[PDB]
Protein backbone atom coordinates (compact mmCIF):
# COMPACT_ATOMS: atom_id res chain seq x y z
CA UNK A 1 0.00 0.00 0.00
CA UNK A 2 3.06 2.71 0.23
CA UNK A 3 2.09 5.69 2.13
CA UNK A 4 -1.61 6.20 0.76
CA UNK A 5 -4.75 5.94 2.58
CA UNK A 6 -7.59 4.74 0.10
CA UNK A 7 -10.28 6.17 2.19
CA UNK A 8 -8.62 9.65 2.14
CA UNK A 9 -7.80 9.53 -1.65
CA UNK A 10 -11.68 8.78 -1.87
CA UNK A 11 -12.83 11.10 0.69
CA UNK A 12 -10.80 14.44 -1.23
CA UNK A 13 -12.47 13.85 -4.52
CA UNK A 14 -16.10 15.54 -5.25
CA UNK A 15 -19.15 13.08 -4.84
CA UNK A 16 -19.23 12.24 -8.90
CA UNK A 17 -15.67 11.52 -9.19
CA UNK A 18 -15.60 9.29 -5.88
CA UNK A 19 -18.89 7.15 -7.25
CA UNK A 20 -16.91 6.96 -10.76
CA UNK A 21 -13.70 5.59 -9.07
CA UNK A 22 -15.60 3.08 -6.52
CA UNK A 23 -17.50 1.97 -10.00
CA UNK A 24 -14.16 1.23 -11.52
CA UNK A 25 -12.80 -0.57 -8.46
CA UNK A 26 -15.80 -2.81 -8.33
CA UNK A 27 -15.96 -3.40 -12.13
CA UNK A 28 -14.53 -6.86 -11.56
CA UNK A 29 -17.79 -8.12 -9.81
CA UNK A 30 -20.36 -5.85 -11.77
CA UNK A 31 -19.11 -6.72 -15.01
CA UNK A 32 -18.88 -10.33 -14.45
CA UNK A 33 -22.08 -11.92 -12.17
CA UNK A 34 -24.94 -12.01 -14.27
CA UNK A 35 -27.10 -10.37 -11.44
CA UNK A 36 -25.91 -7.33 -11.92
CA UNK A 37 -26.57 -7.34 -15.23
CA UNK A 38 -29.94 -5.48 -15.42
CA UNK A 39 -28.66 -2.44 -13.05
CA UNK A 40 -29.75 1.06 -13.66
CA UNK A 41 -26.97 3.94 -13.00
CA UNK A 42 -28.43 4.97 -9.45
CA UNK A 43 -28.47 1.37 -8.14
CA UNK A 44 -25.16 0.71 -9.47
CA UNK A 45 -23.73 3.70 -8.10
CA UNK A 46 -25.58 3.41 -5.22
CA UNK A 47 -23.81 -0.69 -4.49
CA UNK A 48 -20.08 0.82 -5.74
CA UNK A 49 -20.31 3.38 -2.97
CA UNK A 50 -20.95 0.71 -0.22
CA UNK A 51 -18.69 -2.50 -1.57
CA UNK B 1 -33.89 -9.55 1.82
CA UNK B 2 -36.03 -12.76 2.41
CA UNK B 3 -34.83 -14.28 5.55
CA UNK B 4 -34.66 -10.89 7.70
CA UNK B 5 -33.20 -12.15 10.63
CA UNK B 6 -29.89 -12.88 11.28
CA UNK B 7 -28.26 -16.46 12.11
CA UNK B 8 -25.31 -18.40 13.20
CA UNK B 9 -22.81 -19.18 10.96
CA UNK B 10 -22.45 -23.12 11.06
CA UNK B 11 -19.14 -23.46 9.39
CA UNK B 12 -15.75 -22.21 9.19
CA UNK B 13 -14.54 -20.58 5.92
CA UNK B 14 -10.49 -20.53 5.73
CA UNK B 15 -7.86 -18.88 3.05
CA UNK B 16 -6.00 -21.00 0.61
CA UNK B 17 -4.51 -18.65 -1.46
CA UNK B 18 -4.28 -15.13 -1.61
CA UNK B 19 -7.28 -13.91 -2.20
CA UNK B 20 -9.71 -10.65 -3.13
CA UNK B 21 -13.23 -10.47 -1.15
CA UNK B 22 -15.52 -8.03 -2.13
CA UNK B 23 -18.16 -7.64 1.19
CA UNK B 24 -21.22 -5.78 1.64
CA UNK B 25 -23.06 -5.52 4.61
CA UNK B 26 -26.78 -6.24 5.01
CA UNK B 27 -28.05 -3.19 6.20
CA UNK B 28 -26.48 -1.34 2.97
CA UNK B 29 -27.77 -3.86 0.50
CA UNK B 30 -31.34 -4.24 1.97
CA UNK B 31 -32.14 -0.21 2.19
CA UNK B 32 -30.66 -0.38 -1.59
CA UNK B 33 -32.84 -2.86 -2.64
CA UNK B 34 -35.72 -1.93 -1.22
CA UNK B 35 -35.49 1.39 -2.57
CA UNK B 36 -34.92 -0.16 -6.14
CA UNK B 37 -37.83 -2.47 -6.50
CA UNK B 38 -37.64 -2.73 -9.78
CA UNK B 39 -33.63 -3.58 -10.04
CA UNK B 40 -35.08 -6.16 -6.63
CA UNK B 41 -37.34 -7.96 -8.61
CA UNK B 42 -34.97 -9.49 -10.97
CA UNK B 43 -32.07 -9.43 -8.32
CA UNK B 44 -33.94 -11.98 -6.11
CA UNK B 45 -34.33 -14.21 -9.16
CA UNK B 46 -31.39 -14.18 -10.58
CA UNK B 47 -28.59 -14.12 -7.58
CA UNK B 48 -28.34 -17.80 -6.36
CA UNK B 49 -25.78 -18.29 -3.48
CA UNK B 50 -23.13 -21.28 -4.19
CA UNK B 51 -23.32 -22.30 -0.43
CA UNK C 1 -23.31 24.54 1.56
CA UNK C 2 -22.26 25.96 -1.16
CA UNK C 3 -20.73 23.57 -4.13
CA UNK C 4 -18.73 24.49 -7.21
CA UNK C 5 -19.33 22.46 -10.09
CA UNK C 6 -16.73 22.23 -12.97
CA UNK C 7 -18.01 22.31 -16.56
CA UNK C 8 -18.37 18.49 -17.00
CA UNK C 9 -19.17 17.07 -14.13
CA UNK C 10 -22.99 15.84 -13.36
CA UNK C 11 -25.09 16.63 -10.23
CA UNK C 12 -27.79 14.26 -10.30
CA UNK C 13 -27.14 11.23 -12.71
CA UNK C 14 -30.09 9.33 -13.90
CA UNK C 15 -32.40 7.51 -11.59
CA UNK C 16 -30.05 8.54 -8.26
CA UNK C 17 -32.56 9.96 -5.28
CA UNK C 18 -33.04 13.79 -5.22
CA UNK C 19 -33.21 14.84 -1.67
CA UNK C 20 -31.50 18.25 -1.69
CA UNK C 21 -33.01 21.83 -3.36
CA UNK C 22 -30.60 24.00 -5.03
CA UNK C 23 -30.44 27.73 -6.39
CA UNK C 24 -28.25 28.13 -9.24
CA UNK C 25 -26.74 31.96 -8.64
CA UNK C 26 -23.62 31.87 -11.32
CA UNK C 27 -22.94 30.33 -14.17
CA UNK C 28 -25.55 28.22 -16.14
CA UNK C 29 -27.06 24.45 -16.30
CA UNK C 30 -28.98 22.08 -18.33
CA UNK C 31 -31.48 19.38 -17.69
CA UNK C 32 -31.02 16.33 -20.05
CA UNK C 33 -33.78 13.80 -20.77
CA UNK C 34 -33.45 10.83 -22.87
CA UNK C 35 -30.19 12.49 -24.30
CA UNK C 36 -32.82 15.72 -25.04
CA UNK C 37 -32.30 19.37 -24.31
CA UNK C 38 -35.72 20.03 -22.70
CA UNK C 39 -34.74 22.70 -19.64
CA UNK C 40 -32.12 25.75 -19.38
CA UNK C 41 -31.30 26.72 -15.86
CA UNK C 42 -29.78 30.26 -15.42
CA UNK C 43 -29.13 32.93 -12.45
CA UNK C 44 -31.43 32.80 -9.70
CA UNK C 45 -33.23 29.24 -10.80
CA UNK C 46 -33.74 26.35 -8.23
CA UNK C 47 -34.55 22.77 -8.63
CA UNK C 48 -36.03 19.79 -7.07
CA UNK C 49 -38.70 18.45 -5.45
CA UNK C 50 -41.20 20.03 -3.10
CA UNK C 51 -40.56 18.18 0.18
CA UNK D 1 -39.28 19.44 -11.15
CA UNK D 2 -36.98 16.66 -11.08
CA UNK D 3 -39.71 14.03 -9.93
CA UNK D 4 -41.73 15.04 -13.06
CA UNK D 5 -40.84 14.11 -16.01
CA UNK D 6 -42.39 15.19 -19.14
CA UNK D 7 -43.18 12.93 -22.62
CA UNK D 8 -42.66 14.02 -26.27
CA UNK D 9 -41.99 12.55 -29.64
CA UNK D 10 -39.10 12.61 -32.28
CA UNK D 11 -39.11 14.17 -35.30
CA UNK D 12 -37.33 11.47 -36.93
CA UNK D 13 -39.17 8.71 -35.04
CA UNK D 14 -42.37 9.99 -36.38
CA UNK D 15 -41.55 10.29 -39.99
CA UNK D 16 -39.50 6.68 -39.95
CA UNK D 17 -42.96 5.63 -37.85
CA UNK D 18 -44.57 7.18 -41.28
CA UNK D 19 -42.53 6.01 -43.82
CA UNK D 20 -43.07 2.29 -42.22
CA UNK D 21 -46.89 2.99 -42.26
CA UNK D 22 -46.77 3.42 -46.39
CA UNK D 23 -45.25 0.51 -46.59
CA UNK D 24 -47.82 -1.58 -44.67
CA UNK D 25 -52.53 -12.32 -34.42
CA UNK D 26 -55.02 -15.16 -34.24
CA UNK D 27 -52.32 -17.22 -32.49
CA UNK D 28 -50.86 -14.00 -30.56
CA UNK D 29 -52.17 -15.42 -27.20
CA UNK D 30 -49.35 -13.68 -25.12
CA UNK D 31 -49.58 -10.32 -26.51
CA UNK D 32 -53.37 -10.67 -26.23
CA UNK D 33 -52.75 -11.55 -22.45
CA UNK D 34 -49.85 -8.60 -22.28
CA UNK D 35 -52.87 -6.23 -23.83
CA UNK D 36 -55.72 -7.44 -21.39
CA UNK D 37 -53.34 -7.00 -18.64
CA UNK D 38 -52.23 -3.42 -19.44
CA UNK D 39 -55.76 -2.90 -19.39
CA UNK D 40 -56.55 -3.91 -16.21
CA UNK D 41 -53.69 -2.54 -14.95
CA UNK D 42 -54.58 1.11 -16.55
CA UNK D 43 -58.69 0.71 -15.26
CA UNK E 1 -10.65 -41.63 -14.98
CA UNK E 2 -10.29 -41.80 -10.87
CA UNK E 3 -7.31 -40.37 -9.03
CA UNK E 4 -7.48 -40.01 -5.12
CA UNK E 5 -4.90 -37.92 -4.07
CA UNK E 6 -3.15 -38.61 -0.84
CA UNK E 7 -2.24 -36.00 2.43
CA UNK E 8 1.04 -34.88 3.79
CA UNK E 9 -0.61 -36.53 6.99
CA UNK E 10 -0.13 -39.61 5.10
CA UNK E 11 -4.44 -39.55 4.41
CA UNK E 12 -6.52 -39.37 1.48
CA UNK E 13 -8.82 -36.65 2.06
CA UNK E 14 -10.23 -35.35 -1.42
CA UNK E 15 -11.02 -37.50 -4.86
CA UNK E 16 -10.50 -36.44 -8.50
CA UNK E 17 -12.53 -37.63 -10.90
CA UNK E 18 -11.63 -37.06 -14.34
CA UNK E 19 -14.38 -36.97 -17.66
CA UNK E 20 -13.58 -37.70 -21.35
CA UNK E 21 -16.60 -37.95 -24.30
CA UNK E 22 -16.22 -40.53 -26.87
CA UNK E 23 -19.46 -39.68 -28.16
CA UNK E 24 -18.25 -39.84 -31.60
CA UNK E 25 -16.08 -42.40 -31.82
CA UNK E 26 -17.87 -45.21 -30.34
CA UNK E 27 -21.22 -47.26 -31.06
CA UNK E 28 -23.72 -45.03 -31.94
CA UNK E 29 -27.14 -45.31 -29.71
CA UNK E 30 -30.13 -43.45 -30.00
CA UNK E 31 -33.20 -43.28 -28.04
CA UNK E 32 -35.92 -40.89 -29.56
CA UNK E 33 -34.60 -38.75 -32.18
CA UNK E 34 -36.03 -36.44 -35.59
CA UNK E 35 -33.66 -38.74 -37.72
CA UNK E 36 -30.48 -41.07 -37.49
CA UNK E 37 -28.52 -38.51 -39.29
CA UNK E 38 -29.80 -36.08 -37.15
CA UNK E 39 -29.02 -38.03 -34.25
CA UNK E 40 -25.48 -38.75 -35.57
CA UNK E 41 -24.85 -35.14 -36.21
CA UNK E 42 -26.13 -33.69 -32.19
CA UNK E 43 -23.63 -36.51 -30.62
CA UNK E 44 -20.67 -35.25 -33.25
CA UNK E 45 -21.61 -32.01 -32.25
CA UNK E 46 -20.43 -32.56 -28.43
CA UNK E 47 -17.17 -33.94 -29.14
CA UNK E 48 -14.93 -30.22 -29.87
CA UNK E 49 -12.45 -31.47 -27.54
CA UNK E 50 -11.61 -34.27 -28.81
CA UNK E 51 -12.07 -33.31 -32.45
CA UNK E 52 -9.62 -30.10 -31.74
CA UNK E 53 -5.69 -30.14 -31.87
CA UNK E 54 -5.49 -33.46 -29.27
CA UNK E 55 -6.88 -35.48 -32.23
CA UNK E 56 -6.96 -33.03 -34.94
CA UNK E 57 -4.42 -35.34 -36.78
CA UNK E 58 -7.43 -38.29 -37.15
CA UNK E 59 -8.80 -37.14 -40.23
CA UNK E 60 -5.76 -37.40 -42.06
CA UNK E 61 -4.85 -40.98 -41.26
CA UNK E 62 -6.50 -44.20 -40.61
CA UNK E 63 -7.27 -46.74 -38.14
CA UNK E 64 -6.45 -43.91 -35.39
CA UNK E 65 -8.31 -45.40 -32.45
CA UNK E 66 -5.30 -47.18 -31.49
CA UNK E 67 -2.89 -43.84 -30.62
CA UNK E 68 -6.68 -42.19 -29.56
CA UNK E 69 -7.19 -43.41 -26.65
CA UNK E 70 -3.63 -43.19 -25.50
CA UNK E 71 -3.52 -39.42 -26.29
CA UNK E 72 -6.34 -39.00 -24.86
CA UNK E 73 -5.43 -40.79 -21.31
CA UNK E 74 -1.78 -38.67 -21.71
CA UNK E 75 -3.08 -35.36 -20.60
CA UNK E 76 -5.17 -37.14 -17.52
CA UNK E 77 -2.38 -39.45 -16.15
CA UNK E 78 -0.30 -35.69 -15.91
CA UNK E 79 -2.63 -35.61 -12.50
CA UNK E 80 -0.05 -36.88 -10.10
CA UNK E 81 1.98 -34.18 -11.17
CA UNK E 82 -0.78 -31.57 -9.42
CA UNK E 83 -1.01 -34.69 -7.21
CA UNK E 84 1.83 -33.79 -5.39
CA UNK E 85 1.13 -30.94 -3.16
CA UNK E 86 -1.39 -33.20 -1.70
CA UNK E 87 -3.59 -30.66 -0.55
CA UNK E 88 -1.37 -29.17 2.11
CA UNK E 89 0.40 -26.06 2.36
CA UNK E 90 3.21 -26.50 0.14
CA UNK E 91 6.40 -23.82 -0.26
CA UNK E 92 7.02 -22.12 -3.39
CA UNK E 93 10.13 -24.17 -4.24
CA UNK E 94 12.71 -22.83 -6.61
CA UNK E 95 13.67 -24.04 -9.74
CA UNK E 96 16.43 -26.02 -10.02
CA UNK E 97 19.92 -24.44 -10.12
CA UNK E 98 18.75 -21.39 -9.05
CA UNK E 99 20.24 -19.92 -5.64
CA UNK E 100 17.71 -17.14 -3.57
CA UNK E 101 19.48 -13.93 -3.11
CA UNK E 102 18.20 -14.09 0.39
CA UNK F 1 -32.60 -17.91 -33.01
CA UNK F 2 -29.29 -16.87 -32.26
CA UNK F 3 -28.17 -20.11 -30.05
CA UNK F 4 -27.88 -21.22 -33.76
CA UNK F 5 -24.52 -19.02 -34.82
CA UNK F 6 -22.53 -21.40 -32.21
CA UNK F 7 -22.73 -24.16 -35.26
CA UNK F 8 -20.52 -22.40 -37.99
CA UNK F 9 -17.39 -23.67 -35.60
CA UNK F 10 -19.14 -27.23 -35.62
CA UNK F 11 -19.50 -27.10 -39.15
CA UNK F 12 -16.66 -25.79 -40.15
CA UNK F 13 -14.51 -28.17 -37.89
CA UNK F 14 -16.81 -31.52 -40.30
CA UNK F 15 -16.19 -29.75 -42.94
CA UNK F 16 -12.43 -30.13 -43.89
CA UNK F 17 -12.82 -29.94 -47.38
CA UNK F 18 -12.94 -26.57 -47.41
CA UNK F 19 -14.73 -26.55 -50.43
CA UNK F 20 -18.07 -24.58 -48.68
CA UNK F 21 -19.68 -27.95 -48.39
CA UNK F 22 -19.05 -31.62 -47.72
CA UNK F 23 -16.50 -33.56 -49.86
CA UNK F 24 -16.99 -37.79 -50.50
CA UNK F 25 -13.03 -37.45 -49.82
CA UNK F 26 -13.58 -35.95 -46.43
CA UNK F 27 -16.40 -38.32 -45.94
CA UNK F 28 -13.89 -41.07 -45.95
CA UNK F 29 -11.35 -39.78 -44.08
CA UNK F 30 -13.95 -38.83 -41.22
CA UNK F 31 -15.55 -42.53 -41.16
CA UNK F 32 -11.95 -44.16 -41.70
CA UNK F 33 -10.71 -42.00 -38.66
CA UNK F 34 -14.09 -43.47 -36.68
CA UNK F 35 -13.18 -46.67 -37.50
CA UNK F 36 -16.63 -47.59 -38.50
CA UNK F 37 -16.18 -48.79 -42.27
CA UNK F 38 -20.44 -49.07 -43.78
CA UNK F 39 -21.89 -49.36 -47.33
CA UNK F 40 -20.56 -46.54 -49.81
CA UNK F 41 -24.12 -46.88 -51.10
CA UNK F 42 -25.12 -46.90 -47.51
CA UNK F 43 -23.24 -43.23 -46.87
CA UNK F 44 -24.61 -42.07 -50.68
CA UNK F 45 -27.99 -42.51 -49.78
CA UNK F 46 -27.61 -41.21 -46.16
CA UNK F 47 -26.32 -38.07 -48.02
CA UNK F 48 -28.75 -37.30 -50.27
CA UNK F 49 -31.21 -37.40 -48.21
CA UNK F 50 -29.30 -35.13 -45.75
CA UNK F 51 -28.71 -32.57 -48.78
CA UNK F 52 -31.76 -30.95 -49.74
CA UNK F 53 -30.14 -30.31 -53.77
CA UNK F 54 -28.63 -34.17 -53.37
CA UNK F 55 -26.49 -33.50 -56.12
CA UNK F 56 -23.25 -34.82 -53.27
CA UNK F 57 -22.97 -31.19 -51.37
CA UNK F 58 -23.95 -30.85 -47.71
CA UNK F 59 -25.27 -27.31 -47.43
CA UNK F 60 -25.91 -25.06 -44.45
CA UNK F 61 -29.35 -25.37 -44.25
CA UNK F 62 -29.69 -29.57 -44.65
CA UNK F 63 -28.36 -29.51 -41.30
CA UNK F 64 -29.70 -26.29 -40.05
CA UNK F 65 -33.57 -27.85 -40.85
CA UNK F 66 -32.47 -31.23 -38.42
CA UNK F 67 -31.09 -28.93 -35.75
CA UNK F 68 -34.37 -27.18 -35.93
CA UNK F 69 -36.28 -30.54 -36.11
CA UNK F 70 -34.38 -32.17 -33.33
CA UNK F 71 -33.49 -29.29 -31.09
CA UNK F 72 -37.20 -29.43 -29.24
CA UNK F 73 -37.32 -26.21 -27.14
CA UNK F 74 -39.55 -25.60 -24.78
CA UNK F 75 -43.32 -24.42 -25.22
CA UNK F 76 -43.06 -21.16 -23.49
CA UNK F 77 -39.58 -20.32 -24.85
CA UNK F 78 -40.79 -20.91 -28.68
CA UNK F 79 -44.15 -18.71 -28.03
CA UNK F 80 -41.77 -16.22 -26.64
CA UNK F 81 -39.43 -16.25 -29.06
CA UNK F 82 -42.31 -15.73 -31.75
CA UNK F 83 -43.45 -12.76 -29.81
CA UNK F 84 -40.46 -11.26 -30.00
CA UNK F 85 -39.66 -11.89 -33.84
CA UNK F 86 -43.51 -10.54 -34.34
CA UNK F 87 -42.68 -7.27 -32.45
CA UNK F 88 -39.68 -6.66 -33.92
CA UNK F 89 -40.17 -5.54 -37.17
CA UNK F 90 -37.13 -4.78 -38.00
CA UNK F 91 -35.60 -8.57 -36.52
CA UNK F 92 -32.49 -6.80 -34.75
CA UNK F 93 -34.20 -8.20 -31.06
CA UNK F 94 -34.73 -5.24 -29.44
CA UNK F 95 -38.20 -3.48 -28.76
CA UNK F 96 -38.58 0.21 -29.59
CA UNK F 97 -41.38 2.97 -28.90
CA UNK F 98 -41.79 3.27 -32.47
CA UNK F 99 -42.28 -0.24 -32.95
CA UNK F 100 -44.65 -0.76 -30.10
CA UNK F 101 -46.79 2.22 -31.73
CA UNK F 102 -46.43 0.07 -34.78
CA UNK F 103 -47.67 -2.98 -33.35
CA UNK F 104 -50.44 -0.87 -31.35
CA UNK F 105 -51.70 0.32 -34.66
CA UNK F 106 -51.68 -2.67 -36.49
CA UNK F 107 -53.45 -4.82 -33.88
CA UNK F 108 -56.02 -1.57 -33.27
CA UNK F 109 -55.43 -1.69 -30.04
CA UNK F 110 -54.13 1.87 -29.97
CA UNK F 111 -53.58 4.14 -26.88
CA UNK F 112 -52.41 7.25 -25.71
CA UNK F 113 -48.60 8.26 -25.79
CA UNK F 114 -48.81 8.42 -21.86
CA UNK F 115 -49.83 5.18 -21.57
CA UNK F 116 -47.62 3.66 -23.83
CA UNK F 117 -44.86 5.19 -22.03
CA UNK F 118 -45.75 3.98 -18.52
CA UNK F 119 -45.75 0.20 -20.44
CA UNK F 120 -42.89 1.14 -21.94
CA UNK F 121 -41.27 2.16 -18.15
CA UNK F 122 -43.06 -1.05 -16.66
CA UNK F 123 -41.15 -3.31 -18.39
CA UNK F 124 -38.26 -1.19 -18.12
CA UNK F 125 -35.53 -1.80 -15.75
CA UNK F 126 -32.54 0.14 -16.20
CA UNK F 127 -34.48 3.39 -17.62
CA UNK F 128 -32.52 4.54 -20.60
CA UNK F 129 -34.84 3.67 -23.54
CA UNK F 130 -34.49 -0.40 -23.97
CA UNK F 131 -36.93 -3.83 -23.97
CA UNK F 132 -34.71 -6.49 -23.13
CA UNK F 133 -35.26 -10.17 -23.32
CA UNK F 134 -35.14 -10.47 -19.75
CA UNK F 135 -37.34 -7.32 -18.61
CA UNK F 136 -40.26 -8.62 -21.30
CA UNK F 137 -40.01 -12.50 -19.45
CA UNK F 138 -39.84 -11.00 -16.29
CA UNK F 139 -42.79 -8.85 -17.07
CA UNK F 140 -44.50 -11.82 -18.42
CA UNK F 141 -44.01 -14.49 -15.71
CA UNK F 142 -46.17 -11.78 -13.05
Amino acid sequence: SRGIDTEKVLQICPKDMRADICVHLNRKVFKEHPAFRLASDGCLRALAMEF
Amino acid sequence: WKEATLAQSCANVRALTYCDLHVIKRDALQKVLEFYTAFSHSFSRNLILTY
Amino acid sequence: QTVHCAPGDLIYHAGESVDSLCFVVSGSLEVIQDDEVVAILGKGDVFGDVF
Amino acid sequence: NLRKRIVFRKISDVKREEEERMKRLPPDHPVRRLFQRFRQQKE
Amino acid sequence: KIAPIRNEQDKVVLFLCTFSDITAFKQPIEDDSCKGWGKFARLTRALTSSRGVLQQLAPSVQKGENVHKHSRLAEVLQLGSDILPQYKQEAPKTPPHIILHY
Amino acid sequence: EEQIAEFKEAFSLFDKDGDGTITTKELGTVMRSLGQNPTEAELQDMINEVDADGNGTIDFPEFLTMMARKMKDTDSEEEIREAFRVFDKDGNGYISAAELRHVMTNLGEKLTDEEVDEMIREADIDGDGQVNYEEFVQMMTA
